[PDB]
């Protein structure tokens, strides 16, 4: 992004300083394709984009040849290239279908109706506060910025007297300063277009308007200067709305060791300071991937609860009891402890923002509950049979535990060896594989070293309170 | 037969008759709609103290209340019986004969005068080498007030005097249609109808409209009240 | 055309935006009004919504809305497209030995290589980064 | 040609001189659009960016794009070349292949666990033979319901290997014990073993199918992800 | 139900002697008695 | 009406087929322009 | 639904913009060799 009112030429100079940098990062970079004048946010001479293709993943094993190493070095461009407003290298989202670039997207809504100026004042407080948070990198406004405009005012009264139509002035000035497609010619069998526009020297500056004349009803030539005048003004190039209210889009990225949720919570805290500082009446909404992040975390408590219930009811129907389903449910925390513990320690030791509570972690917890329940059924189904066959509860519970141990360990260990490959994945897709793996593997370990002991104890307790038969 | 598919087939066929329609009909625009939900409720916006005219209120509902009500949850459609203001020029036959003018001349003077000029940009795409600035040229040229309409130039007399629109006509901001008179309780009025959205609870949509309305009454022009002329929610609440 | 970001907003944007509020399955709306006279409205629907049927619905809402548009806007036409988020691929065409010129290269990709690819199965959108030859008449104000 | 546009006739002056287009302007073959300057490796280039249609496989679309380009290249002008500046499909394939490597690795690791406990080739083989049937069958069932092969479906298959060998393991572990205790023949033990083992078999299957069923009902994007894991898991467990 | 209505009858020949053109007569009346919508204008941000 | 086949190809058929991109399921497009002033563009789509 | 009449349909397509007279020239060369080839029977131009 370049400063306001910038020419295409000035933009091409910056894209060249940028292209020299990537073309010189030989170990990590293979190619670049650049377009000046095009941007996702808008088309203007000031805007620009670049598509960089890195070298094969095989040729990039060193730390220097990693993706975030590139991005951090390329973030020095902001300081190097003085002219441009911002030069920001950005990674793709995990699922690129759901977004253009990874990071957070937010909308500051003027819910109160205070203004456009007031709204931009709020954006700029949020912008400087975000500069000073070390949990954040690259917070920028997304969208066009206010620019100086050239306003021409035409005196209708003098136009009427000279005898020039306002409709005609428009025709002379729409073809001269902007182009007009008139008709089509054939080139090599294919229809093309014919355009009429004035030459570049005539349309370059405000003074160039004086070079153009408009014919009156008497057929005379009347200078543009005679009927109109121009003043330099300042205004908004583009206005944005989100859900019926005027908004501004703010996009940013988490700092190198921080997770997406953490950056999201930091931003919301910053917006909280807005009222105390003095700009009030402002609201925000999350969008894109960030909206979805918020929604997925939300559904998790309900997911866990419903899954626990289905297990509980199914067990009753199968085993004709209410007491025994409770004993199996009680042992469930023991497996879930290992799962959360491996994920948190792992993140700390491995330094990984990716090892966090995410959708993959939630699937793992579901798996751990099933594993814990499965381990508990094997000891308890056999115990009830013996009690039904006249054994006293303590003896029957004890017998069961010995009989079912080797089976239980063997099955539990095989589920553990199965997820070890996910846990230790180094390739593309490793982060997702790790999230599932660590959670499952931890649960395996806790179940085997704490849950097995707890399965007999809770059953005895419940059965003592509610005696069989 | 799926409703949406039926409406789109009709509009598509309609695209083959438009050139053959009279310019005037085309200029107003031709609309296609479809059958559907019944009206949950009609709110009458009326002036109890006779302060506001029908034209005024229909204009207020149109420019103020229609859109906030549409965003309210459960509201598939909001309809207002009515329309906004129009600039009106009424012509004296005698005053026109005096200056040798005909209605058509007034028309020609009104098309030219009331126009939006479009220019371009200072920088320009195939720009000169050494251009540093690109901006946008915009011309404000349209007329917004009645007085601007009365000063429009028509002709110069033999004496050299100026005959403008004011000389041959009366120019006022007036109603778009004069065909209908609407009142609530003997008092000037305008009506807005609400249609519930698909897959919705009317009882809940109705509560939401009530609360939105509550916020907008504060900013009402002096002398406006709002009341319900039709409600079907009592039936449904009672039936449950 | 010729209108400011503020007129594009009240005249076109909000009027179109209100018509689409009752559409089935609409998650959120984002809109833009610009100083060049251009208006854009994007509508996001909830998972589950068929995209083909959603397109027929927006178009049915717009037939009434177009009437309330200003006349010069109706004249320029209103476009409704099913829209995608990200490019799958960007292909570059270039000369290695500089034995071909860029105006020539750009013309050949617009006349020979774009329509066939835009008509390749699964393609959807295709954007071109170069231009095609056109007859250009550049006027001198003085001589006119 | 541009010469024919230079000979367009415009007017005659009083002298009687003809005014043609050349007199007032410069005619040239130029460009439709002057908005963007595109470069490849710092040098002039044109580009085509493709945005895939909804409801389609990127991989498949990519192959088709390239196949059409293969035919197009034969008629290229002499200077033209083409390279892919931005392609996302390679990562997708490498990601798909990585997971298949992981699946194979897990099966081998599970075999060893079983062998360490079972300690007989004969014992170990029976649970192992289940894995080809369970996984192949699940892939089948899922395609009947329109689930493709993706990373998520594949992660679920990896998660299921330790899980789907359980019923088999709980069966042979027992037959084997029965025999070492009663010294009976392989067929007698298997029939006895199967009577003690059945309550356990149904219970383990029931718990493991029921934990994964509520996920499918959840809607939204998150729901789409959850149902990939749950169709695969539930199918696998019933098959086991 | 059908109701009384009024027809204007223009003589082309009397008009011809006068000089007047038929479409001039026709145009006058359309605007005069009928009314015409020329173009839009903006008032308070709404085009009318 | 009154057009040559060439005039219908330049003025009508090419202009239309250029807008015919981005269609789901399109196997092929076949077109004809004739001396009786008529253009027919046929679009064939894949099964399903 | 099919007007092909069990005949191979070949669409000679001028992709290089040689022109109609050149496209016809090419067709003529193609129809000569086809008549000569024993395998091909009754290969006829479809249009006018
Ligand atoms: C813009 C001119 N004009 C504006 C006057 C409207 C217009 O001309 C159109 C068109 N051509 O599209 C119509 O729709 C219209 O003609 C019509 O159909 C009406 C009704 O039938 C109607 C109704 O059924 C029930 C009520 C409610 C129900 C509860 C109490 N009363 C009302 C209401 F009182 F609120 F106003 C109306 C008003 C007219 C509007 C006409």
């Amino acid at each position: 992004q370049l400063p306001p009112n910038a020419t295409l030429d000035r933009t091409g100079k910056v894209i060249d300083t940028m292209t020299n940098f990537f073309m010189n990062e030989k170990d990590t970079v293979e190619s670049i394709f650049t377009v000046s004048g095009f941007s996702f946010t808008g088309v203007g001479q000031n805007a620009g984009i670049g598509f960089v293709k890195l070298k094969d993943w095989s040729k990039r094993t060193t730390p220097e040849t990693q993706i975030g190493s590139l991005i951090q070095r390329g973030m020095a461009l902001n300081m190097i290239i003085k002219d441009a407003s911002y030069v920001m290298p950005l990674q793709l989202p995990a699922m690129p279908e759901l977004g253009v670039t990874a990071g957070f997207n937010l909308q500051l809504k003027d819910s109160s109706g205070q203004g456009h100026e007031k709204l931009i004042a709020a954006r700029n407080t949020i912008l400087g506060l975000a500069s000073q948070d070390k949990r954040l990198v690259g917070v920028r406004p997304n969208g066009q910025e206010d620019t100086p405009q050239y306003q021409i005012n035409v005196d209708q009264a003098q136009a009427g007297a000279m005898g020039v139509s306002i409709a005609e002035i428009n025709n002379t000035m729409r073809i001269a300063w902007g182009g007009s497609y008139i008709n089509d010619f054939v080139d090599r069998g294919r229809v093309k277009k014919v355009y009429v526009q004035g030459d570049a020297g005539s349309r370059m500056m405000p003074e160039d308007l004086n070079k153009w004349y408009v014919r009156n009803n008497k057929g005379e030539m009347v200078p543009f200067s005679a009927f109109a005048t121009g003043e330099w003004t300042y205004g908004s190039p583009r206005l944005e709305r989100y859900n019926g209210v005027s908004s501004v889009n703010i996009q940013g990225t988490p700092a190198p060791g921080v997770s997406s949720g953490d950056a999201m919570k930091a931003m919301e805290e910053i917006i909280g300071k807005l009222p105390s500082m003095g700009l009030q009446g402002f609201d925000y909404e999350w969008t894109g991937l960030s909206l979805e992040e918020r929604e997925s975390g939300a559904q998790a408590p309900f997911l866990y609860a419903l899954s626990l219930l289905i297990v509980f009811l199914c067990l009753a129907a199968l085993y004709e009891s209410w007491s025994i389903p409770f004993s199996v449910l009680l042992v469930v925390p023991l497996g879930v402890i290992g799962a959360i513990v491996l994920t948190y320690l792992g993140m700390i030791i491995k330094g990984d923002p990716n090892l966090s509570n995410n959708i993959y972690f939630q699937v793992a917890i579901i798996a751990v509950i099933g594993l814990s329940a499965k381990n508990a059924i094997l000891i308890v189904e056999f115990a009830k049979e013996l009690q039904e066959k006249g054994e006293d509860l303590l003896d029957a519970t004890l017998h069961a535990a010995k009989m079912r141990l080797r089976p239980i360990i063997m099955t539990t260990l095989a589920f553990g060896f199965g997820v070890l490959p996910l846990a230790l994945s180094t390739g593309a897709g490793a982060g997702s594989q790790h999230s599932v793996g660590f959670g499952v593997l931890g649960g395996v370990l806790s179940a085997t070293f704490l849950g097995i002991f707890f399965i007999p104890v809770f059953y005895v307790w419940i059965r003592s309170i509610f005696k069989y038969k | 037969v799926d409703p949406d598919i039926a409406q789109v087939q009709v509009q598509n066929k309609l695209q083959s008759a438009t050139a053959l329609l009279p310019e005037d009909v085309q200029r107003q625009g031709v609309t296609v709609t479809k059958s559907g939900a019944s009206f949950l409720q009609v709110i009458a916006f009326y002036s109890p103290d006779n302060n506001l005219s029908d034209s005024d209120i229909k204009d207020y509902v149109n420019s103020s209340i229609k859109e906030p009500l549409s965003r309210v949850a459960g509201v598939g459609e909001v309809q207002v019986f009515g329309g906004s203001y129009a600039m009106r020029i009424w012509l004296d036959p005698a005053k026109l004969t005096s200056y040798q003018l005909t209605p058509s001349d007034i028309a020609t003077a009104l098309q030219a005068q009331n126009s939006q000029v479009a220019v371009g940009q200072l920088g320009g795409a195939p720009a000169v080498q050494g251009q540093v600035l690109n901006a946008t040229v915009n011309a404000q040229s349209l007329l917004q007030t009645p007085e601007q309409f009365k000063n429009i130039f028509l002709k110069n007399t033999a004496s050299g005097a100026e005959v403008r629109l004011k000389d041959v006509a009366r120019v006022e901001l007036g109603s778009d249609n004069y065909q209908f008179d609407s009142k609530f309780n003997g008092k000037p009025a305008a009506g807005l109808a609400i249609k519930i959205a698909t897959g919705a609870n009317a009882l809940d949509t109705a509560e939401a409209v009530e609360q939105r309305l509550s916020e907008l009454r504060k900013n009402y022009p002096t002398g406006l009240a709002d009341k319900l002329a039709y409600d079907t929610t009592p039936f449904i609440r009672l039936s449950i | 055309p010729g209108a400011s970001a503020e007129t594009v907003e009240n005249t076109v944007t909000q009027i179109i935006e209100q018509q689409m509020n009752g559409l089935d399955g609409l998650r959120y709306i984002s809109s833009n009004s610009a100083g060049n006279g251009q208006a854009s409205i994007q509508l996001n629907f909830e998972q589950g919504v068929d995209p083909d049927i959603a397109q027929v619905q927006v178009q049915n809402k717009l037939q009434s809305a177009t009437a309330l548009l200003p006349e010069d806007v109706q004249r320029q036409g209103v476009t409704v497209t099913k829209s995608g988020a990200s490019f799958l691929q960007v292909i570059a065409f270039y000369s290695p030995d500089n034995n071909l010129s860029d105006s020539d290269i750009k013309d050949y990709v617009n006349s020979s290589i774009k329509e066939p690819l835009s008509r390749v199965a699964g393609v959807g959108e295709v954007q071109v980064f170069g231009g095609s030859y056109a007859m250009r008449i550049w006027l001198d104000p003085a001589k006119l | 040609t541009p010469e024919q546009f230079k000979n367009i006739f415009l007017k005659n002056t009083a002298s009687g001189a003809e005014v043609r287009l050349k007199d007032v302007a410069r005619v040239e073959l130029g460009s439709d659009n002057y908005q963007f300057d595109s470069k490849f490796n710092g040098k002039p280039a044109a580009g085509l960016a493709i945005k895939i249609a909804t409801g389609a496989n990127a991989l498949d679309t990519a192959e088709a794009v390239e196949q059409r380009l293969s035919e197009l290249r034969k008629n290229y002008p002499t200077g033209l070349a083409d390279k892919l500046a931005y392609d996302t499909t390679p990562f997708i394939r490498l990601s798909i292949e990585s997971v298949v490597h992981t699946l194979i690795e897990a099966v081998i690791l599970v075999f060893i666990v079983m062998f360490l406990f079972l300690q007989n080739w004969r014992a170990t083989i029976i649970p192992t033979l289940a894995v080809p049937v369970v996984v192949l069958g699940t892939f089948a069932v899922i395609n009947i319901f329109g689930f493709s092969i993706n990373t998520l479906t594949m992660f679920a298959m990896v998660l299921a290997i330790g899980l789907l060998v359980d019923d088999a393991i709980v069966v042979v572990e027992n037959v084997e014990r029965v025999m070492s205790e009663d010294h009976t023949d392989p067929v007698t033990a298997t029939s006895r073993s199967m009577q003690q083992i059945s309550g356990a078999l149904v219970g383990i299957t029931s718990v493991l199918t029921a934990v994964f069923v509520p996920m499918a009902f959840f809607g939204g994007t998150t729901g789409v992800i959850y149902r990939q894991f749950s169709i695969t898991l539930v199918t696998a467990m019933v098959l086991s």
